């Protein structure tokens, strides 16, 4: 057991479909030394209109015109370091590149990882029971038929689900009567085709999961809040407070949680009509951004994405049918305190990614190294005279929400 | 229309042909590859600036040599032999030669 | 080697002694270029062709 | 050997003497190729043939 041979034995990866997907274009050297740490997009503008059987417009308030914003920051350092004797180190590792295979593919699933996790913290729309899998060929397609029904239509719509879920959909595939082509296919390789139910499908086994977080009783609304578009013009984001939880209970929301009011409906957003699920209408959800806890009375106060518009004075902005005000009654989806690993659905203009370069270190050897697209600044210095060398890796990601009203969280239903 | 010879800069990294092919001119060979390193400036000159960009990877050098630029894309020219069907028409006009396919 | 709490490292001297046949090798090839040639055949206007 | 928990292993340097002839006959070879050669025999029409 001297001889100890070169080669390293192979190990696990993940996959990356996260990156291909979310706009890289719109965001890509934009934070420059110039900018600062953050950058700002416009946001479209909607008008009203009047009907009278002569134009008299005369008293009647004219359209006002509001401008929105859409912000992107830069988030944390993505930071792996070593520290040995190098000696050691170079025993049977020459040039140092044994340590480079291994950590940059970390590097990219630690940034995927917290891209996943930011989508399903900032995601508005849910569909579906948590608990309830995916297992047929609706459960796909009702994601397409909602983006659609929602009036998004130019960008590109996509979904991405675990690799069980695609082996069932793949087996009921087989199962078909009259292709030939999709049944080969689904019999041999087990691969389900690209556009499936008008949404481009993809599958993913690295994909981050959240746990509910215990809450119980009927929850209600207290007090109104305040959902005029001068608040929400800048963020889509507003907070409320609610009452009838438990008496005191540490992490009664957790982030990623669904808040669901019932007698507030969707509208489809050019015609401003009520949303109609062929059965029943759609309601209104929106998702906990930060961990809240619930203090003596029952009073949980949180803050959530998504906003119900309801501006009286600006009608033209307008998403939801009626005012949420206080008393209403609110519902959370899900179990109390289960685990699971949500599926995504989204279009192109959801969420941005962009990475900012990093200069190199004074009087210090480094190098750059690329995986997958992504540049890595490597530095290498001598500190401390006990054969301590060190490494270090760096990367700097960059997020941008744009309208969170275009993606979130879906499963199966029964 | 003309014919132009070219440098190759760097061939043991660069030019990679089908494992199949024996012989010394590589006449045997059904596809190819060619590298060569380009700037982010002078890959948005060409192409486009919309689409990232995404370089191939070889793990190749670096084996005992400083690095300091990460500025370089590796783009690769890819070369295909195909057998394909295609209609030959025969003008037979008699002047001035006739035989012409 | 730590050499009494310090980093010394070793002098390593470069005398390249390979480069000088190569260098000529070289040269040889430069003082006589080669190109490619196309040889006639037996026919009536194959010279003309070639040229 | 193991050498004190170890494996370090012997030098083993190589210095090639043996390709410098085989070198010199594969160069005298390929200065002077010969190929296949007809000849005719003592016929009226053999040496078109050989031609």
């Amino acid at each position: 057991s001297q001889i100890v041979l070169k080669k390293f034995l192979p190990g696990f990866m993940s996959d990356l479909v996260l990156a291909k997907t979310v706009d890289r274009q719109l965001l890509a050297g934009e934070i420059n030394s110039s900018t600062g740490d953050s950058v700002s997009f416009k946001r479209p503008h909607q008008f009203s209109s009047l009907r009278t059987p002569t134009g008299d417009i005369s008293g009647q308030n004219k359209n006002n015109l509001i401008s929105g914003k859409a912000t992107g920051r830069v988030g944390n350092y993505i930071t792996v370091a070593v520290e040995y004797q190098q000696l050691e180190e170079a025993i049977k590792l020459n040039q140092l590149e044994e340590i480079l295979a291994p950590v940059r593919q970390r590097i990219v699933t630690d940034l995927e990882t917290e891209l996943a996790h930011f989508m399903m913290n900032n995601g508005a729309l849910s569909l579906g029971s948590p608990n309830t899998p995916i297992t047929k060929w609706s459960d796909v397609a009702q994601t397409a038929s909602f983006l659609k029904d929602l009036g998004v239509n130019e960008g590109e719509n996509y979904a991405v689900m675990d690799p069980w879920s695609a082996q069932r959909l793949a087996d009921a595939q087989t199962g078909l009567h009259a292709s030939d082509q999709l049944v080969r296919t689904a019999w041999e390789n087990a691969q389900i085709p690209t556009n499936f139910g008008g949404i481009r499908a993809l599958m993913s086994n690295g994909l981050a999961s959240r746990t509910q977080g215990a809450f119980g009783g009927t929850l209600t609304v207290k007090t109104q809040p305040t959902v005029t578009y001068n608040a929400v013009k800048d963020s889509y984001q507003f907070t409320v407070t609610l009452t009838g939880a438990t008496a005191s209970v540490t992490g009664f929301l957790k982030a990623g949680d669904q808040v669901k009011f019932t007698n507030t409906y969707w509208l489809q957003q050019q015609t401003k009509q009520a949303l109609y699920n062929g059965a029943t209408p759609i309601s209104f959800t929106a998702t906990v951004t930060a961990d809240a806890n619930s203090d003596s009375g029952g009073d949980v106060t949180v803050t959530l994405s998504g906003v119900p518009i309801y501006d009286t004075t600006n009608p033209q902005y307008n998403s939801v049918s009626r005012q949420v005000e206080a008393g209403d009654a609110v519902s959370v989806v899900g179990t109390a305190s289960q685990t699971m690993k949500p599926n995504l659905f989204y279009n192109k203009f959801f969420c941005g990614l962009g990475s900012i370069p990093l200069p190199k270190l004074h009087s210090i050897d480094s190098a750059v190294a690329t995986y997958e697209g992504f540049s890595i600044r490597v530095h290498k210095y001598a500190d401390g005279d006990a054969n301590v060398q060190k490494m270090r890796f760096d990367l700097l990601p960059a997020y941008v929400c744009f309208n969170p009203h275009m993606g979130g969280q879906f499963f199966g239903n029964p | 229309q003309r014919i132009a010879i070219e440098p190759i800069y760097d061939p043991s990294r660069s030019v990679w042909f089908d494992p199949d092919a024996k012989k010394y001119d590589k006449s045997d060979a059904l596809w190819a590859f060619c590298m060569y390193s380009l700037s982010p400036e002078k890959y948005e000159a060409e192409y486009g600036k919309k689409p990232p960009t995404s370089l191939d990877v070889t793990s190749m050098t670096s084996w005992e040599y400083n690095w300091f630029g990460a500025d370089v894309i590796y783009i690769a020219k890819y070369y295909e032999v195909r057998k394909e069907s295609v209609d030959v028409i025969s003008y037979r006009h008699p002047i001035t030669g006739e035989i012409a396919t | 080697t730590k050499l009494d709490e310090q980093f010394e490292k070793y002098p390593k001297f470069e005398i390249n002694k390979v480069a000088t046949e190569l260098n000529r090798i070289i040269a040889e090839y430069r003082n006589n270029r080669i190109t490619v040639k196309f040889r006639p055949g037996d026919r009536e206007a194959s010279e003309e062709l070639a040229n």
